[PDB]
């Protein structure tokens, strides 16, 4: 079953943004030495996205709580992970996450990966936990909590078991752009590495389509799970978990946009511009190239748009002899009547 | 994911509905689609009319709405002997209220009771309080326009996708170097096909560097890339002499 | 896209009232005389009434005789049958169709051909 | 560093109408000119040659106080004989 | 030699719209639909790219009678400055025109 | 919409600490680079402190040591801490943050007392 | 093909009670709408309730303030409480489950009240 | 969907058959492997190589079969020597896309060699 | 089902008409003179061909 954990306090965390970061392969098309402009959902330059670590530290001292709130999904999220301990294992997303409504999880069994569908009662703190002791053979002994019961599930996918674990700031860096379009679950995916970093660094890198999953269900709703190396049963206060969560994970929200990308002779997407960021950037997309000489450009056009939409006829005249009619006192007999003249 | 024959199905008795719109029914077994949608219903024979791209009526509007680009075939069933009972089949509710018109595609079941007046109902009749989906009572003995009627939609999309559903339609040997008129998965066109070095991306179909001619594609049998080049052409230019100098 | 439709069919009672429509598209019904016809389960169809194109000549049915009554909206491309003082010997479904002169004079009191039968309505009356 | 010219509007008008970049009134001096209304640029008594044609005998140009300044063309150095 | 290369591209360009049709590829329309609604489209289709032919063609015709009177002024420069001595003011070079 | 607004100056005596929090509506981070400057009286104004997007961080040879630049990530702002305040440091102390168009503010004055 | 299990149905006096009951044993995808439907003979159909597994209440003015119904949310079934049944009430009722894809019939329960 | 993979051909026992996973381009990884499995029973693995080269192979494939890559078609086959009746089977091609670890293999497609006397 | 440029089971195996077609059909009904009462076999449909 599950665990109940402690509460979350509604700890305020920092920001940051990417800086030229989350641009993947719209098209199954294969251009070369090209300039392009694609209408689409990116995610917006220099926009901030919130960041969490997988574990925070309210105090030094040990009290540390796993920080994994539940967050929206519109129109699909990208997805950063920094870690080296795969801290992070999977994410489930839905409407209201319980058997009421149907849902979608991914998952990693250890060293599997697992994708199911269908309404599982998810408790409030889904987790995997994992602990060892020297004594014996233990070696990251795990608890999976992540749901209840799940009944009628349709899609289903098993892998082979591999992955290896510590059980040194090569801080592995992961990006995902997950979107539910068209009852399909889009999930383009790009694993690089990189070292001696603290926060995301600014760097630039292509982002590549690694697979569709046909689910088609109603989604407005999305988590995470992460690694506990911990129990709730005995939890130590410092070191119980990985270096105090400072490996951690980055949510952005994708906008609908138009940008120009930059396809080289080898049909790898080297430069990007943001056409709506900066009147430069307009002028760049205008003119359908990165440099610009010395002059003056005209990008488009502008309107003023009407506030409120106002409609009048003329009301002028009097009041109307209707109070005379119908709360008249007396009325006329059937054979000398009485009509009135209105007008 | 699977190889269709339409054409066998199209000779069923003569059924009186295959309305497609965006494909030719005869010259649908050659073309073939990335996916195949079929949305099921009973209808009446006088809003049959109302299944239909760009179509209004009480059913287009409130149940069931067909975009204005619509691309698919419609067919349907006479179902007199079937859903139609003697003392009426009103197992068919259809939504005759709505807050607001239907999207294409739109099921948004909502079985709240809509306020006619300005007293909220609160989910209960009375005044001005009516329940949109009313039931149909089909008979046997009812009119033609009265009567049930099986419909089913067959949507597709010819997207830029590698398809699923194709007819039956064998491949033959592949040629090279000289110009042919090549059908690649519903892709036509013609050219010469040439041996090309370029790489792919694995997810990656066509390539095309002047935004409206597809130059290289990729064979689904074999997988090796091909590039095409256009089947050569040229004007002609006439040499000569006066006519009376020499011929 | 040449439609004939009626509307306006139902369940009445013995002595009671209704109004048939019957509306045209994809064509002027202006230009077309129209005629309303009657086939009951057991029946043959025989002739309700007919209106002219212009609307200035009516025909009427002895059986229906001074109980039916037509009337013809050109401008909105309709025309009306109103029945007044229902009989159930009027159980039957009714076609709306159009024609043109058949002969020589301006009444239509003889029955010809029909091109556009519409769906057609049944008017049950019983009680 | 760029600067922004609305074509034939006073400058009353820009911030509130259209639906992206904003603009924001302390964003400069939003100098008005025949032309139109002009953003991102300063005002210098100053003439030179016309860098850029801006029109109404108004020319930009760049200097290293926003990088962009605006002036009313000289039509060359005075001379007398 | 940009301007010309420009209003060629656009033209190419032009083939990429439907113009007011389902589709803007002629193969599909043709391997789909049957003769009568076929060439209802066709129809719609030459009209918008013979629209976008004539526009190109009207604008070389300008363009070409430009470059026209930029060569004869090329030829009477060639005959005067060059093949003697000229003494119209500015017509050569500033200041006096020695060759 | 004041933009780069400055607050936090004032009276003060030599050797305090005092604290001021330009800060601005729009987005901290797209700004690329926010400086300040300084005119004593009777004298032009005058560079104090810069910081771009990146993280790079330069003063002038009066800055160094002393108050040091910072930006919480939280807020969007910007703090200069001031420390060990000197008679020689009475100025109007001003913010800027240059977009894709220059921005400014009206500055703020700082006087020590000595 | 989702089976309505419907029960609860027989011969109550005047003023008596029932608990009737339908249980969908379909695969029931996505949220669900629970409606119970009153069909008389020489009638058409006329609903009950279609109270949702969630909310809009959704009761009728024919019998307002007399019947209400409870939902199991463990096992998906809707039990429609029956009291002071007047005979204009008399009629057959059928389980209704709305689903995503399409809608569902029950086999009728047979209620007769009278005195 | 990406990988897509054929060849393979019905054949007589005591023969020499060579299978492949065609190559879809250039793409990632550290183990490719070889799988089978016959109706009635599991399936199981038939080859492994590394990125180095190290070689994995069954108790039952041992001495007979050989894998050999090619980075010029990124290419990887495999030679079947001393076939028996009890090698027929679907084969696989499981890749090793690094995802969240490694996972998310691309065996999905097979090829179906029959070897009998008939 | 005569109509020209449209298809159907007579458009297309019993009388098919040019989409140039410049003429007039004429259409009547026949009940009292073609149908009898045991049913007139005489007349020919045609439903498949090549
Ligand atoms: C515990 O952490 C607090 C910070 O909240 C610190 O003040 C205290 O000294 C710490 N005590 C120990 C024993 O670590
Ligand atoms: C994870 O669960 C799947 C079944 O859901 C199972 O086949 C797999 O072996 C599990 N992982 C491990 C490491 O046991
Ligand atoms: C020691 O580890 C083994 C794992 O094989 C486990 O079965 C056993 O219960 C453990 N013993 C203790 C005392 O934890
Ligand atoms: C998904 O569920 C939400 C309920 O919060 C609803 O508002 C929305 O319309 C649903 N979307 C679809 C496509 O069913
Ligand atoms: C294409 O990429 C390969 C390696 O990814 C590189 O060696 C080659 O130089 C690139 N192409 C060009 C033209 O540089
Ligand atoms: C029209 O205006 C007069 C006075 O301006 C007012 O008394 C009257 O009520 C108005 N009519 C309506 C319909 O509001
Ligand atoms: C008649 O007069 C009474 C009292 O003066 C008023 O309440 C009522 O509204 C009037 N009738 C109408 C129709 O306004
Ligand atoms: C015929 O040719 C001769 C010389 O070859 C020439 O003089 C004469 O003009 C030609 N005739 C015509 C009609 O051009
Ligand atoms: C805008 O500026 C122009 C400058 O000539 C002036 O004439 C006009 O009155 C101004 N409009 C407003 C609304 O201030
Ligand atoms: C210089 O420019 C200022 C505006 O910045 C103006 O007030 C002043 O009159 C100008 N002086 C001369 C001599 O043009
Ligand atoms: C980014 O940070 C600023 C302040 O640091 C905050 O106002 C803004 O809401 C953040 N962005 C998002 C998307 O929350
Ligand atoms: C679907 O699940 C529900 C409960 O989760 C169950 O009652 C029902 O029998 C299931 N349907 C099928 C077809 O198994």
């Amino acid at each position: 079953q599950c665990v109940n954990l402690t509460t979350r306090t509604q700890l305020p965390p920092a920001y940051t943004n990417s800086f030229t970061r989350g641009v993947y392969y719209p098209d199954k098309v294969f251009r070369s030495s090209v300039l392009h402009s694609t209408q689409d959902l990116f995610l917006p330059f220099f926009s901030n996205v919130t960041w969490f670590h997988a574990i925070h530290v309210s105090g030094t001292n040990g009290t540390k709580r796993f920080d994994n709130p539940v967050l929206p999904f519109n129109d699909g999220v990208y997805f950063a992970s920094t870690e080296k301990s795969n801290i992070i294992r999977g994410w489930i997303f839905g409407t209201t996450l319980d058997s009421k409504t149907q849902s979608l999880l991914i998952v990693n069994n250890a060293t599997n990966v697992v994708i199911k569908v269908c309404e599982f009662q998810f408790c409030n703190d889904p987790f995997l936990g994992v602990y060892y002791h020297k004594n014996n053979k233990s070696w990251m002994e795990s608890e999976f909590r992540v749901y209840s019961s799940a009944n009628n599930c349709t899609f289903e996918y098993v892998s082979q078991p591999f992955l290896m674990d510590l059980e040194g700031n090569f801080k592995n860096l992961r990006e995902f752009v997950f979107k539910n379009i068209d009852g399909y679950f889009k999930i383009y995916s790009k694993h690089t590495p990189i070292n001696l970093v603290r926060d995301l660094p600014q760097g630039f890198s292509a982002l590549e389509p690694l697979v569709d999953l046909p689910i088609g269900i109603n989604i407005t709703r999305f988590q995470t799970l992460l690694a506990l190396h911990r129990s709730y049963l005995t939890p130590g206060d410092s070191s119980s978990g990985w270096t105090a969560g400072a490996a951690a994970y980055y949510v952005g929200y994708l906008q609908p946009r138009t940008f120009l990308l930059k396809y080289n002779e080898n049909g790898t997407i080297t430069d990007a511009v943001d056409c709506a960021l900066d009147p430069l950037s307009e002028t760049k997309c205008t003119l359908k190239s990165f440099t610009v000489e010395k002059g003056i450009y005209q990008t488009s056009n502008f309107r003023v748009q009407p506030t409120e939409s106002i409609v009048r006829f003329p009301n002028i005249t009097n009041l109307c002899p209707f109070g005379e009619v119908f709360n008249a006192t007396r009325f006329a007999s059937v054979y000398a009547w009485n009509r009135k003249r209105i007008s | 994911n699977c190889v269709a024959d339409y054409s066998v199905l199209y000779n069923s008795a003569s059924f009186s509905t295959f309305k497609c719109y965006g494909v030719s029914p005869t010259k649908l077994n050659d073309l073939c689609f990335t996916n195949v949608y079929a949305d099921s219903f009973v209808i009446r024979g006088d809003e049959v009319r109302q299944i239909a791209p760009g179509q209004t009526g009480k059913i287009a509007d409130y149940n069931y709405k067909l975009p204005d680009d619509f691309t698919g075939c419609v067919i349907a069933w006479n179902s007199n002997n079937l859903d139609s009972k003697v003392g009426g089949n009103y197992n068919y509710l259809y939504r005759l209220f709505r807050k607001s018109n239907l999207k294409p595609f739109e099921r948004d079941i909502s079985t709240e009771i809509y306020q006619a007046g300005s007293t909220p109902c609160n989910g209960v009749e009375g005044f001005n309080c009516y329940f949109p989906l009313q039931s149909y009572g089909f008979q046997p003995t009812n009119g033609v326009g009265y009567q049930p009627y099986r419909v089913v939609v067959l949507s597709f999309e010819l997207l830029h996708a590698p398809a699923t559903v194709c007819g039956p339609k064998k491949s033959t040997n592949l040629v090279k170097n000289k110009c042919v008129n090549f059908n690649f998965n519903g892709l036509t066109g013609t050219g010469v096909l040439t041996e090309s070095n370029k790489k792919f991306l694995p997810f990656q179909q066509f390539g095309r560097d002047i935004a409206d001619t597809t130059d290289a594609v990729r064979d689904p049998q074999t997988l090796e890339i091909l590039d095409i080049t256009p089947c050569s052409f040229g004007g002609v230019s006439v040499i000569t002499p006066g006519t009376n100098t020499s011929n | 896209q040449v439609q004939l439709q009626e509307s306006g069919g139902g369940l009445v009672q013995p002595g009671g009232s209704l109004r048939l429509s019957c509306a045209a598209s994809g064509f002027t019904l202006d230009y077309y005389a129209i005629g309303w016809f009657r086939q009951a389960p057991g029946k043959e169809r025989e002739g309700v009434s007919c209106i002219s194109s212009s609307g200035g000549r009516t025909n009427y049915a002895d059986s229906v005789k001074g109980r039916f009554t037509i009337s013809r909206d050109n401008t909105k491309n309709t025309v009306y049958l109103q029945m007044n003082s229902l009989k159930p010997e009027d159980t039957a479904v009714y076609y709306c169709a159009a024609w043109e002169a058949s002969r020589w004079y301006c009444p239509l009191q003889f029955s010809a051909d029909f091109s556009s039968w519409g769906q057609g309505t049944q008017v049950t009356v019983s009680s | 560093q760029v600067a922004v010219l609305y074509q034939g509007v006073n400058c009353t008008e820009v911030p509130v109408a259209i639906h992206t970049w904003r603009v924001y009134s302390t964003g400069s001096n939003v100098f008005q000119t025949r032309a139109g209304c002009l953003i991102g640029a300063e005002h210098v008594n100053n003439s030179y040659e016309c860098d850029i044609p801006i029109g109404a005998g108004i020319c930009a140009s760049y200097q290293t106080s926003q990088s962009i300044i605006a002036y009313t063309m000289s039509l060359g150095a005075e001379n007398s004989v | 030699v940009n301007q010309n290369a420009q209003a060629l591209n656009t033209l190419v360009k032009q083939l990429s719209s439907n113009f007011g049709a389902i589709s803007s590829v002629l193969n599909d329309i043709l391997s789909r639909l049957d003769p009568p609604e076929a060439e209802v489209q066709i129809d719609r289709l030459i009209t918008g790219r013979l629209q976008s032919l004539q526009t190109y063609v009207t604008q070389q015709l300008i363009r070409a009678a430009e470059i026209r009177a930029s060569a004869n002024l090329a030829a009477t420069k060639m005959s005067e400055c060059v093949l003697g001595q000229s003494k119209r003011v500015d017509f050569c070079g500033k200041g006096y025109h020695l060759m | 919409q004041v933009q780069l607004q400055e607050s936090g100056g004032g009276l003060v005596q030599a050797g305090g600490s005092l604290r001021l929090s330009c800060a601005a509506s729009e987005s901290i981070f797209r700004m690329e680079l926010m400086e300040w400057y300084h005119q004593a009286p009777g004298k032009q104004r005058e560079l104090v402190a810069t910081i771009n997007r990146c993280g790079s961080t330069n003063y002038s040879d009066s800055v160094k040591g002393r108050f040091i630049i910072s930006s919480d990530n939280a807020k969007n702002s910007v703090y200069l801490q001031m420390n060990s305040l000197k008679d020689e440091d009475t100025a109007v102390y001003s913010c800027h943050a240059r977009t894709w168009t220059s921005y400014w503010g009206r500055g703020t004055q700082v006087t020590v007392s000595s | 093909q989702v089976q309505l299990q419907e029960s609860g149905g027989g011969l109550v006096q005047a003023g008596g009670s029932l608990r009737l009951s339908c249980a969908a044993s379909g695969s029931i995808f996505s949220p669900n709408t629970m409606g119970w439907f009153r069909q008389a003979l020489g009638k058409q159909r006329e609903m009950v309730a279609v109270i949702s597994s969630i909310a809009s209440t959704q009761y009728a003015n024919f019998v307002k303030g007399r019947f209400t119904i409870t939902r199991d949310n463990t096992k998906n079934t809707v039990h429609l409480q029956m009291n002071s049944l007047i005979p204009e009430d008399t009629a057959v009722y059928y389980c209704y489950a709305v689903d995503k894809s399409q809608d569902y019939w029950g086999q009728g329960t047979q209620v007769t009240v009278s005195s | 969907v990406q990988l897509q993979e054929s060849g393979g051909g019905l054949v007589q026992p005591g023969g020499s058959l060579r299978l492949s996973c065609v190559a879809s381009g250039s793409v990632t990884f550290n183990s490719m492997g070889w799988y089978r499995q016959a109706p009635g029973k599991q399936r199981e693995l038939v080859a492994q190589i590394t990125a180095g080269g190290d070689t994995h192979y069954a108790d039952s494939v041992k001495g007979r079969f050989t894998i050999s890559e090619h980075r010029g078609k990124n290419a990887v086959y495999l030679e079947m020597h001393s076939l028996k009746p009890e090698d027929t089977a679907v084969y696989y091609c499981h890749l090793q896309v690094p995802f969240l670890g490694g996972g998310y293999d691309y065996w999905g497609q097979g090829t179906q060699v029959t070897v009998s006397s008939g």
